[PDB]
């Protein structure tokens, strides 16, 4: 039994601009096995169409996947990526940082 | 596109 | 470690066991380089190898026809697998594991065969791997050892072989001229530096890499020239998922020191390392 814990990044696809639609991805890599748990928040509770990449892996075995739904920034609603692992005891919620 | 052939272990 | 090909095609197999019922989960996914053109998902309800690029849109119903009859093989290989796999290591039925196989084939220059490989996994640990001469096997344990001399009797090998360098090469000749405009593509990096002020004597500078093509990058932040391969912040190449990746490096310099640091990007699409300062 081999296990390990993802790499979390939260980010938009383009540089964000208030009022422009985007799209907010959470990027989860690194881990394993495959079954993962990751929503979107808006200010803290779930986005409800969130779309995920086809299952895929690197050269080391690792998995990864690419969480991204669609959205338009403000200058105070609050973002962030939440995903839950085997590796993790907590759901561990990563905020979204504009400028990362 | 994918292989044709397919072996097991 | 090996010099790159001009380009690839690589096909991504897993297979998870659900105990208790239900057949294993199986997912497949096709790349040239670093576009993703097929999928096949065991959940889905298409039940179909089903495109995700539009130049792959082009091939008719005799094409997915033959991929969906080749992906659903490829499924059941993987349930069996798993059951050889919990009988060779000895492992309950109530386990879930983990099947992974990768295939693929790159090119060079003049797109003529370059380099062929074939490899599995077993709940991530390397098993079993076909050499670089497409005529031997490696074998990771004692167990893929048993697959190693079961699959050199039944000449495995010899066909895994003829579609490396033949059907794969072949194909992903033809995908690169179907598909020139999104594969035969280099986009150079969109490039800008951000400032923060972290305290009073020192600030950080994010060197950012948006919108490139294909995904292969380095980013590297110099003072006075010379590397801070440590005291820099990296993150691992991210997709944007518009078929473009990103990537950006930071280093905390101390105020009045930023004219000192250079961050410079080097892609496929810059002949020579491009440089970024701090101006605002």
């Amino acid at each position: 039994m081999i296990q390990r814990t993802p790499k979390i990044q939260v980010y938009s696809r383009h540089p964000a601009e208030n009022g422009k639609s985007n799209f907010l991805n959470c990027y989860v890599s690194g881990f394993h096995p495959s079954d993962i748990e990751v929503d979107l928040l808006k200010n803290g509770e779930r986005i409800e169409k969130v779309e995920h990449s086809d299952l895929s892996f690197s050269k080391d075995w690792s998995f990864y996947l690419l969480y991204y739904t669609e959205f338009t920034p403000t200058e105070k609603d609050e973002y962030a990526c939440r995903v839950n692992h085997v590796t993790l005891s907590q759901p561990k919620i990563v905020k979204w940082d504009r400028d990362m | 596109k994918i292989a044709d052939y397919n072996y097991k272990l | 470690n090996s010099v790159d090909g001009s380009h690839s095609m690589r096909y991504f197999f897993t297979s998870v066991s659900r105990p208790g019922r239900g057949e294993p989960r199986f997912i497949a996914v096709g790349y040239v380089d670093d576009t993703q053109f097929v999928r096949f998902d065991s959940d889905a309800a298409s039940q179909r190898m089903e495109p995700r690029a539009p130049w792959i849109e082009q091939e008719g119903p005799e094409y997915w026809d033959g991929e969906t009859r080749k992906v659903k093989a490829h499924s059941q290989t993987h349930r069996v697998d798993l059951g050889t796999l919990r009988g060779y290591y000895n492992q309950s039925e109530a386990g879930s594991h983990t099947v992974q196989r990768m295939y693929g084939c790159d090119v060079g220059s003049d797109w003529r065969f370059l380099r062929g490989y074939h490899q599995y996994a077993y709940d991530g640990k390397d098993y079993i791997a076909l050499k670089e001469d497409l005529r031997s096997w490696t074998a990771a344990d004692m167990a893929a050892q048993t697959t190693k001399h079961k699959w050199e009797a039944a000449h495995v090998a010899e066909q895994l072989r003829a579609y490396l360098e033949g059907t794969c090469v072949e194909w992903l000749r033809r995908y690169l001229e179907n598909g020139k405009e999104t594969l035969q593509r280099t986009d150079a990096p969109k490039t800008h530096m951000t400032h923060h002020a972290v305290s009073d004597h020192e600030a950080t500078l994010r060197c950012w890499a948006l919108s490139f093509y294909p995904a292969e990058i380095t980013l590297t932040w110099q003072r006075d020239g010379e590397d801070q391969t440590q005291d820099t912040e990296l993150v691992e190449t991210r997709p944007a998922g518009d078929g473009t990746f990103q990537k950006w490096a930071a280093v905390v310099v101390p105020s009045g020191q930023e004219q000192r640091y250079t961050c410079h990007v080097q892609h496929e699409g810059l002949p020579k390392p491009l440089t970024l300062r701090w101006e605002p």
